[PDB]
């Protein structure tokens, strides 16, 4: 039932839902990646507002996508569980019906078009 | 507060509908139309304002038949009156197609209230910006109908809605007192052109053109036809003469 | 075994009173004369199940005519019955006669055999026992016979379709419908066999 | 063709003084191909026991939906389904497909934790109950087991006397049966303990 | 039409929070105190029943502490209506899973299917979050004993001991001090009672304004047990650690 | 046309209140008081038949009704929202119990299910929540006698005694005192037409006062005889002659 | 099976064996085929067993709803109609067929339902495969102004013609009797005449007569 | 914040405002309603207005043939009325042909009550502005009064009375029944029960009455119908000749 | 049929599967692996109807390997024969049912034992020392009834497996172009790729 528009223009061209999005992503505990020759490198900060954690069960930060590609987030944290099982599920489909695994520029372009989906869609944020 | 009058479906402290009231407002804003209850038989009438010499004259319908023994005529915005006969039409098919016998005027009527009313239990539909004078002949005789934007309706022994009502009511309102035996058809169709021609008055600025209709037992069958030729010319002149 | 016959002060409705399910009598006292509305009745032959189903439908139907629209015609009464048989032909097994009076048309029959048609008619015969009277209602049926003559014929009509037809049997029940009302007749062996 | 035979096995459930007893034989077959001589067609959820012959899939599937439904019960009711309850459970269960039934022939025992009274009932494949006070039988031996259990079986015997003639009833029944045998297993129940017991019978 | 009415609880602030949610933790904030504490042979539920009267039947009441399992309980902060229908659909998925494997559910696939739930009113539907945060304790053969946490916006984390509901600051700083790595049950409880004791806001801490749950693996068996404490028995050991 | 409201009437406010779940609770309190308490051998649930007119028939306005034949239910708050929670409780007793297990579900269960439907209008698009609080008073095998509080919220508590409506805070107090765990049924049917005398401003009698008990089964209730497990229903609503009579004993 | 009700002056009986057959084999000796809609509605059933016990329950529910709602007594025009229009939607896929009999407000009805949801009213009625036993009887012994005595010796009469000749029939007669002023009273095994003889041995074993491989204890408790 | 008076839901006080406003019009058309008991028949009394010379008075009602056996009378305006007319005319035929027995009086009150609570509960659906009062004579029940209105409530009544001067009508009849002990006018005939509910209605309206000022419905045993001009002119004179 | 063999032994799971693939009257192929690879110790071999076989095969090996992603763990063998054995039980009662039989041999790392399961199209699923599907099983079960032990070594496995093979060669009317067999051990799965005569 729910479709109403929540991205919307606003007079000077600016989608507020998506600037806001941004904003909570600013809020987010820091990531970094740099690629090597040979390699890359995933690199992500964990907070210390509040330490008596067990960090044997906690949901680390970088999720494996495939056995070859991986994905670290910042922003809020429930949100990326979304994505990454969407994310998990293209990899297995893709394997299925091409018999090849995801390129990383696939895998990224799908992850992607869901976002973009998620901007221009009644009932969500 | 206020905003009693920004959505349809709500009541005002006073128990109003003011989304209803409003569109009255559209219905007096528009052309004039009557109805006539004759002995045994109805006839309707409009006022149809020339905009210019380039509307072809007689070609701009606006009495709209139901089934083959019903005449309605509205005034407001004329889309909303079209959308109202769409589905008087469908009600009409439905109801004959189930019980075999054309729809009871009576039966019509609120058929055409119901639906009227159901656009007003809801914020998101607009009311009709419509007052409608309908009626025919059935298996017991004539009936003359209208029905306001709020679904309110009644029999008549004649009817009138538009900018000239006051001037057709009280014209109507004499006919009533001077004919307690009732009118006939072919008489009704002249005193239809006379208080057109009289409630034209609070609108005298635009030329007009006149178009009547009837539904009479002796002088159709009890089947709804349009007033054309000599019969038309007949009594434009009887409301010419005693215009003057 | 059914008929409906018109004659100068309304129309009669008269029926056996069987009911079998292949060459048991399940039933042999039933009542096949089905009220519609205070002065329109049905008589029912076929599918018990079917028939049954169909006069409950048309019963509301009508009901709901008369809370909205006033008294409904015969004809009204058949066009729903012919409607619903038409449009479930493919799951109906069901002959019905209809047999109203009003004061406007007096006496009307209407029979609506298997496909879902609609034929208005002086007399309607139908039902298993209907094939062997065919002869004896054509030679005798005449038009504005007396509420007592048009009892005889139908008596006569349906003893003999009794007779032939093992898958009729009982009593004949009659329903007479005038300006007076309804009136409910009832004839047992030992009247009409020795006819 | 018919769903019922194409696997076999047999059930039957006896009362006595104070107890029940449910038994059933081990094979899974494919038609005259023996396949599985382990194949156990008695469940428990808590105390009360649940057999069930016919087409092996639905065997499996049905004990795994009365888990689920049994294990939802206890939490919300705070206690253990009792026997008369869990009957209505399989009923209700099995009438729910009755356009496109579970081929099987349920056989509910045990005893009322309340009142104390030892309880049997079988079904049909579309949840028809039977409830007979003296003992339920079900499967490819059923016949057999009909007249083993009517000529065998008094009321009110020990658990020890009921032991022998359950297990003779079922035994002396598969024997005569091509699609039951290749073992069987047979449950003693009381109010507090319930011993669990394989049979020595024909291989063949 | 309806837009008029509608609060949109799934939208961002400008500075990138979540409104309903925000809202929700404040609710949860008022809420009785529930702790959890994870010691290297079992886990420790305690939560403060709010509000009470001589009246309430204690013995057939639970509003906070709720069997999800057999080998997993949560402890409930917030409102207890929104909890019970997670609580069921939580207890589904567990038995979904069960018939699927044949093996019971590992701790953290249930919190986090629980967890997706709660996330979803939190982006699409225009619906308002539930009120709820959870203490999830639970056993499985992969991670053995786990303490976890969920709350409105959808996120879960795992413990060694945590809070929830009313005076979190004050009951973590407790906990925080006095939680050692090596710890058993039987300190654990006691623990658990102290930091109550402490952050209520009551007069004194008695018997019939606590709920108490323990997840053992008796050294006389080789098996987890689940042991929802009644009142006599919160009553004793409220005695032994010596808060009478 | 359609229902186009498909997002919650009931919102978060910045300080965590739930408006429209206060909002009932405050015409909660606005209602008629209501009472029940739980005896060692029953339960007995009250409350008064506020006559809107005299030409009204107070008899045909059951404020207590059978929801199963071992459970009743009682109410203050607005009325109509009680009426429809009751067809909807009776039905749900049959759909999600009696359907499946073949008995009655227990007072918890029966509880808990209508406490789903009232958070469920605390949630749902388009809605806003029921404007009462139930006071449910029951019976099973395995649990005895029991009594529940249920509200807008869907929250529901278990109570020894309690009350609702205008005179609650009174009424609770004045119970307090009078409870204690030995009550037999005839006790607790006293003390609550002593709580119940406090809230009564006019007249106070068996025509004024609706009052039921969960209690001993009654065969001769239960429509026929011959299968000795079925002993009949356990709830039994008073008439108006048997108030009185224990009125003059006051 | 035969099923049997018998119109009497102030109210109605119903009357039933107490066979169950899956097949040529006996499967309950001693099965109750007299189910209750209501209070004072009672019903009996053949065809498929599991089809006539569950649509008896689904109208006894919405029966009961029914009578809460409405603040009265269920009235049986009312099981009938409700059974009729289910039977009907599922064009004789459900195999039941009932003798349905009871007391309300407006007096004493007796009805049957076939499977296809047909309906029939009468004095006195028989179903199943002893219709046409226990019916022999009724057609002779039938008369109008019968007396509650008379009405179950003829009722009886007409089980016991089913039991007999019938072998899809037979063991106990079970009556109901629903009569205006009253409470119904439902009689289980009002006869027993088929009661086994003592067998001529005991089939008792000597203790230890089976071999057994492996004994075990088994954990009900949690 | 300034919206809980446009839709169904709560205000800081627990009041449905467009519940109250819902109320308020019920008495737009400005005409009173009463019904009364008689011994075994049923009598509603409804003032007739025409204003408007143009309207055909036989079309002028506000009394409703629900079913065979059961009469509507509705305070409040004509589109809601028919609205609510057709609803219950279309239940009391489904009830019929589902159950096998006539729809009683008091199960069709609350059956329209209970579709009034929901509009009073669901956001989309506004009360209608109107009070239905049934009236029959119930084959279990007897001579039976049951009136609705938007709030969802409804109640049997011995006598009751609708419209701008319902006090002073209802004060009237509650004084009658305090005199004569019973709740219901003792008159063998309905003739004489018509003439008591239209002699109350004269001393409590302070106004004399012809015969198009009035609109009469009587229920008997199996059946409910409308008075015609002379059946209430008849019912006039004989008032008059007792004065 | 195809030929699906499966014997556990001591410590693995031998799974032998036949190399035709036949339409008609034509072999089409004679180097065909029956088999997917589901987790790293558990394999799957299956036989049935033409396209349904590898389709139900690489779908339950997709819905494996996502599993394995998500937890970053391996499913028992148990819990993926269960996971199975409820697909098949659903396809039997809808439109069109997968007709696939499998045997499902795997190495349960937790417990240190091999596990063979076999289960039909309907989702009839059972334990056994022993598995076969088709015709296979009327020579096989009773060879093996005869020659085989529970502590028997792999190798020994491999001599067994040869012998049912020979049998199979000698009496059954189809030429089923041998077998490709594969171990599943602690050390996952490898192919014995000198069967041609060893
Ligand atoms: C005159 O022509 C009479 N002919 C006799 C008779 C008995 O066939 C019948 O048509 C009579 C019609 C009335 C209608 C009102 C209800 C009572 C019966 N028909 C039956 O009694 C009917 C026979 C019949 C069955 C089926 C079909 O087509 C499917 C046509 C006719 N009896 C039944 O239906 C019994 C009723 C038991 O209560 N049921 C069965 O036979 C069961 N069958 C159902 C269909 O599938 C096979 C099993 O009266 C006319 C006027
Ligand atoms: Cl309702
Ligand atoms: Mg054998
Ligand atoms: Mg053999
Ligand atoms: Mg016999």
């Amino acid at each position: 039932g729910y479709d109403r528009a929540l991205s919307i223009f606003s007079p000077d061209g600016h989608i507020f839902q998506v600037e806001y999005a941004l904003e909570a992503v600013k809020r987010g505990t820091c990531a970094v990646g740099v690629k090597g020759k040979n390699c890359v490198v995933l690199g992500c900060e964990r907070r210390s507002t509040l330490k008596l954690q067990d960090t044997r069960i906690t949901p680390s930060k970088v999720s494996k996508i495939d056995s070859h590609v991986v994905l670290s987030f910042s922003g809020l944290n429930a949100d990326s569980r979304i994505l990454i099982e969407k994310a998990r599920v293209e990899a297995q489909s893709h394997r299925l019906t091409l018999e090849d695994p995801v390129t990383v520029e696939y895998l990224t372009r799908y992850v992607a078009g869901v976002q973009q989906r998620y901007t221009q869609s009644g009932g969500v944020r | 507060g206020t905003g009693y009058d920004l959505s349809n479906s709500v009541f005002s402290p006073d128990g109003r509908n003011f989304q209803v009231e409003y569109a009255v407002k559209a219905v007096e804003n528009g052309t004039t139309s009557i109805g006539i209850k004759c002995n045994d038989g109805v006839v309707f009438a409009v006022e149809k304002l020339i905009t210019s010499k380039l509307l072809v004259p007689q070609k701009n319908v606006k009495i709209q038949v139901v089934d083959r023994h019903i005449g309605c005529v509205y005034s407001g915005l004329i889309p909303d009156g079209r959308h109202l006969v769409n589905r008087g039409r469908e009600e009409a098919a439905s109801f004959k197609k189930l019980y075999k016998t054309p729809i009871p005027i009576p039966a019509f009527a609120d058929r055409l209230g119901q639906y009227v009313q159901a656009h007003t239990l809801y914020n998101s539909v607009r009311p009709f910006g419509v007052s409608t004078i309908f009626g025919g002949v059935d298996k017991n005789g004539a009936h003359l109908y209208m029905l306001e934007p709020s679904g309110s309706y009644w029999g008549y022994k004649g009817a009138a809605t538009g900018k000239g009502r006051q001037s057709a009511k009280a014209e109507l309102e004499k006919l009533v007192d001077h004919h307690p035996e009732g009118l006939s058809a072919r008489e009704a169709v002249k005193q239809a052109a006379k208080i057109i021609y009289l409630a034209h008055e609070d609108n005298k600025e635009k030329d007009f053109e006149l178009e009547i209709s009837w539904c009479s037992l002796s002088e159709t069958n009890g089947l709804h036809k349009f007033v054309k030729g000599d019969l038309l010319q007949e009594a434009i002149d009887f409301a010419q003469k005693e215009i003057n | 075994t059914i008929m409906a016959v018109e004659f100068d002060g309304g129309v009669v409705m008269g029926s056996d009173s069987r009911v079998s399910a292949g060459e048991a009598v399940v039933n042999r006292v039933f009542d096949k004369l089905s009220p519609l509305h205070e002065r329109i009745y049905c008589a029912l032959s076929g599918s018990a199940a079917d028939t049954q189903a169909i006069a409950d439908i048309v019963q509301y139907h009508l009901e709901l005519y008369t809370s909205q629209y006033g008294t409904p015609s015969t004809e009204t009464a058949a066009s729903v019955f012919k409607e619903l048989c038409y449009e479930n032909k493919d799951n109906l097994t069901a002959g019905i006669i209809v047999a109203g009076y009003d004061d406007k048309n007096k006496g009307e029959v209407y029979t609506i055999p298997l496909g879902g048609s609609v034929h208005k008619l002086p007399y309607a015969i139908a039902g298993s026992g209907s094939t062997f009277i065919y002869g004896y209602c054509d030679k005798n049926f005449r038009e504005n016979m007396s509420k007592e003559e048009t009892v005889d014929f139908i008596k006569h009509s349906l003893s003999q379709a009794i007779k032939w037809d093992g898958s009729s049997g009982g009593v004949i029940r009659m329903v007479v419908l005038t300006a007076a009302g309804v009136e409910r007749l009832i004839f047992y062996p030992d009247e009409y066999e020795q006819l | 063709s018919d769903p019922s035979s194409i696997n076999g096995g047999i059930v039957v459930a006896m009362t006595g003084k104070d107890c029940v007893a449910i038994a059933c034989d081990l094979r899974l077959g494919s038609q005259s191909l023996g396949v599985s001589n382990k194949f156990e067609k008695i469940f428990h959820y808590g105390h009360v026991f649940l057999g069930i012959t016919g087409l092996a899939t639905d065997v499996t599937t049905l004990n795994e939906m009365f888990r689920y439904k049994t294990n939802l019960y206890k939490l919300k009711e705070e206690r253990a389904i009792e026997p008369e309850t869990f009957t209505q459970l399989v009923s209700s269960s099995l009438y729910e497909r009755r356009f496109g039934p579970y081929f099987v022939g349920p056989v509910v025992a045990g005893i009322n934790s309340k009142s104390g009274k030892p309880f049997i009932a079988g079904f049909d494949l579309i949840g028809c109950i039977d409830e007979a006070k003296d003992f339920i039988v079900s499967g490819t031996a059923s016949d057999q087991l009909f007249g083993m259990c009517e000529s065998l079986y008094e009321p009110n015997l020990e658990p020890e006397d009921l032991f022998e003639t359950i297990s003779q009833a079922l035994l002396n029944a598969a024997d005569r049966d091509a699609l039951s045998g290749w073992g069987a297993v047979v449950y003693i129940i009381k109010k507090d303990e319930v011993v669990k017991r394989y049979l020595k019978m024909r291989q063949d | 039409g309806s837009r008029r009415y509608d609060s949109r609880t799934t939208i961002f602030s400008p500075e990138g929070r979540l409104y309903q949610v925000e809202y929700a933790l404040e609710s949860i904030s008022h809420a009785g105190t529930a702790i959890g504490i994870m010691a290297s042979d079992g886990i420790v539920l305690a939560a403060e029943r709010k509000v009470t009267s001589t009246l309430l039947e204690q013995d057939t009441s639970t509003e906070k502490l709720y069997k999800l399992n057999d080998k997993i309980a949560v402890a409930v902060a917030g409102l207890t209506a929104d909890a019970e229908i997670l609580i069921n659909t939580a207890r589904i998925h567990a038995q979904n899973y069960l018939k699927t494997y044949n093996e019971d559910i590992p701790v953290e696939i249930l919190v986090r299917r629980l967890s997706d739930i709660k996330q979803g009113y939190t982006q699409h539907g225009g619906l308002r979050p539930f009120g709820v945060s959870f203490i999830y304790a639970g056993y499985d053969d992969r991670y053995g004993y786990q303490l976890y946490t969920s709350n409105p916006s959808g996120n879960y984390t795992g413990w060694k001991a945590i809070s929830v509901g009313a005076n979190t600051s004050a009951a973590q700083t407790l906990l925080q001090m006095d939680y050692k790595d090596d710890m058993k049950v039987d300190d654990a409880i006691e623990l658990a009672l102290k930091t109550l004791s402490k952050t209520t806001d009551s007069s004194a801490l008695t018997y019939d304004r606590l709920e108490f749950a323990t997840i053992r693996k008796g050294a006389n068996d080789g098996e987890v047990y689940q042991k929802i404490f009644k009142p006599q028995e919160i009553k004793d050991i409220l005695v032994k650690t010596g808060i009478t | 046309m359609t229902d186009r409201y498909s997002f919650s009437l009931t919102t978060f406010s910045p300080s965590g209140k739930l408006g429209q779940i206060d909002y009932a609770l405050t015409a909660v309190k606005q209602g008629v008081t209501s009472l029940g308490i739980k005896a060692t051998n029953g339960v007995v649930i009250a409350t008064e038949k506020k006559s809107s007119s005299p030409l009204a028939m107070s008899e045909t306005l059951s404020k207590v009704s059978l929801l199963t034949p071992d459970i009743g239910a009682v109410y203050s708050g607005m009325g109509p929202d009680y009426r429809v929670l009751v067809d909807k409780s009776r039905k749900v007793a049959h759909t999600s119990y009696k359907r499946i297990y073949g008995e009655y579900p227990p007072t918890k269960l029966l509880v808990s299910e209508v406490a789903k439907i009232m958070q469920e209008a605390t949630q749902s698009g388009g809605v806003r929540p029921f404007g009462v609080s139930l006071l449910i008073a029951g019976h099973d095998e395995f649990n005895g006698f029991s009594l529940y509080q249920v509200d807008p919220s869907g929250s529901y508590f278990p109570w020894k005694a309690t009350a609702i409506g205008k005179g609650s805070v009174a009424a609770k107090t004045f119970l307090e005192k009078r409870w204690n765990d030995e009550l037999e049924l005839e006790d607790a049917i006293h003390i609550a037409l002593l709580t119940l005398k406090e809230s009564v401003e006019g007249e106070f009698n068996g025509d004024t006062i609706e009052l039921a008990i969960i209690g001993d089964e009654n065969p001769d209730l239960l429509g026929y005889t011959g299968i000795p497990t079925d002993k009949g229903p356990r709830f039994r609503k008073l008439t108006s002659q048997e108030i009185n009579d224990r009125l003059e004993a006051l | 099976t035969t099923i049997v009700g018998v119109k009497f002056n102030n109210g109605v009986v119903i009357a039933a064996d107490t066979r169950s057959t899956q097949g040529p084999i006996v499967a309950d000796k001693n099965c109750a085929k007299l189910h209750r809609i209501s209070p004072k509605i009672w019903c009996a059933g053949a065809g498929t067993a599991a089809d006539t016990e569950a649509v008896t329950q689904l109208i006894g529910s919405n029966i009961e709803l029914h009578s809460l709602y409405t603040s009265r007594e269920p009235r049986v025009v009312s099981a009938l109609q409700m059974l009729k229009q289910h039977l009907f939607k599922y064009q004789g896929h459900i195999g039941a067929y009932l003798i349905v009999a009871g007391v309300d407000p407006t007096g004493s009805h007796l009805f049957s339902i076939h499977a296809h949801g047909s309906t029939d009213v009468g004095y006195y009625l028989s179903l199943g495969s002893g219709s046409l036993a226990a019916m022999a009887v009724l057609e002779s012994h039938w008369k109008q102004d019968l007396t509650k005595e008379e009405a179950i010796k003829l009722a009886s009469d007409a089980i016991q013609a089913g039991i007999w000749n019938d072998l899809g029939s037979g063991s106990n007669v079970d009556v109901c009797v629903m009569e205006i002023g009253k409470d119904a009273e439902y009689l289980r095994n009002y006869l027993t005449p088929n009661v086994r003889e003592e067998k001529q041995k005991s089939y008792k074993f000597p203790r230890g007569t089976t071999a057994v491989l492996k004994e075990s204890i088994v954990n009900i408790c949690d | 914040a300034g919206y809980d008076r446009h839709i169904t839901i709560f205000s800081p006080e627990g009041r449905l405002y467009q519940v109250e406003y819902a109320f308020k019009a019920t008495n737009q058309t400005n005409i009173n309603s009463l019904a009364v008991r008689g011994k075994d028949c049923t009598v509603v009394i409804s003032q007739k207005k025409v204003p408007d010379k143009l309207l055909d008075p036989t079309t002028v009602s506000y009394i409703f043939c629900i079913s065979r056996t059961i009469g509507m009378v509705v305070n409040g305006p004509i589109p809601d009325a028919r609205n609510a007319a057709l609803r219950a005319k279309a239940e009391a035929a489904e009830f019929r042909y589902k159950y096998g027995y006539d729809m009683p009086c008091d199960v069709l009150a609350k059956r329209m009550a209970n579709l009034s609570q929901i509009y009073t509960q669901r956001a989309y659906m506004r009360p209608l502005g109107v009070i239905l009062t049934f009236v029959s004579v119930d084959e279990e029940l007897g001579p039976s009064i049951y009136k609705t209105d938007p709030a969802g409530y409804y109640v049997g009544y011995k006598a009751t009375a609708t419209g701008p001067k319902q006090q002073e009508i209802t004060t009237n009849l509650e004084n009658h029944f305090k005199k004569s002990k019973i709740d219901h006018i003792n008159e063998e005939s309905w003739e004489k029960v018509v003439e008591f509910a239209i002699t109350h209605m004269i001393d409590a309206l302070g106004t004399e009455f012809s015969k198009n000022d009035l609109e009469v419905g009587v229920a008997t045993k199996d059946k409910f119908f409308t008075l015609s001009a002379e059946n209430i002119e008849e019912r006039l004179v004989a008032i008059a000749e007792q004065d | 049929m195809d030929i699906i063999l499966g014997i556990r032994v001591q410590d693995s799971v031998i799974l032998a599967s036949s190399k035709a693939v036949t339409r008609g009257i034509s072999v089409l192929k004679d180097s065909d692996d029956k088999t997917r690879q589901l987790s790293p110790h558990t394999l799957m071999s299956f036989a049935g109807e033409a396209g349904d076989t590898v389709q139900f095969a690489e779908y339950i090996q997709a819905n494996i390997q996502l599993y394995s992603i998500r937890e970053d763990y391996e499913l028992s063998p148990q819990a993926v024969s269960s996971f199975v054995r409820q697909e098949l039980a659903k396809s039997i009662r809808s439109r069109r049912p997968y007709q696939v039989n499998v045997l499902i041999g795997g190495y349960d790392k937790k417990k240190n034992k091999p596990e063979l399961y076999q289960i039909d199209y309907l989702g009839t699923k059972v334990e056994l020392p022993y598995g076969a599907h088709g015709y296979s099983g009327f020579y096989t079960f009773s060879l093996l009834d005869h020659h085989y032990r529970p502590d028997m070594t792999t190798e020994e496995g491999l001599d067994l497996l040869k012998l049912c093979v020979q049998e199979l060669e000698k009496r059954m009317p189809m030429d089923f172009k041998g077998v490709i067999v594969k171990i599943v051990d602690k050390d996952g799965i490898r192919q014995v790729d000198d069967f041609q005569a060893q």
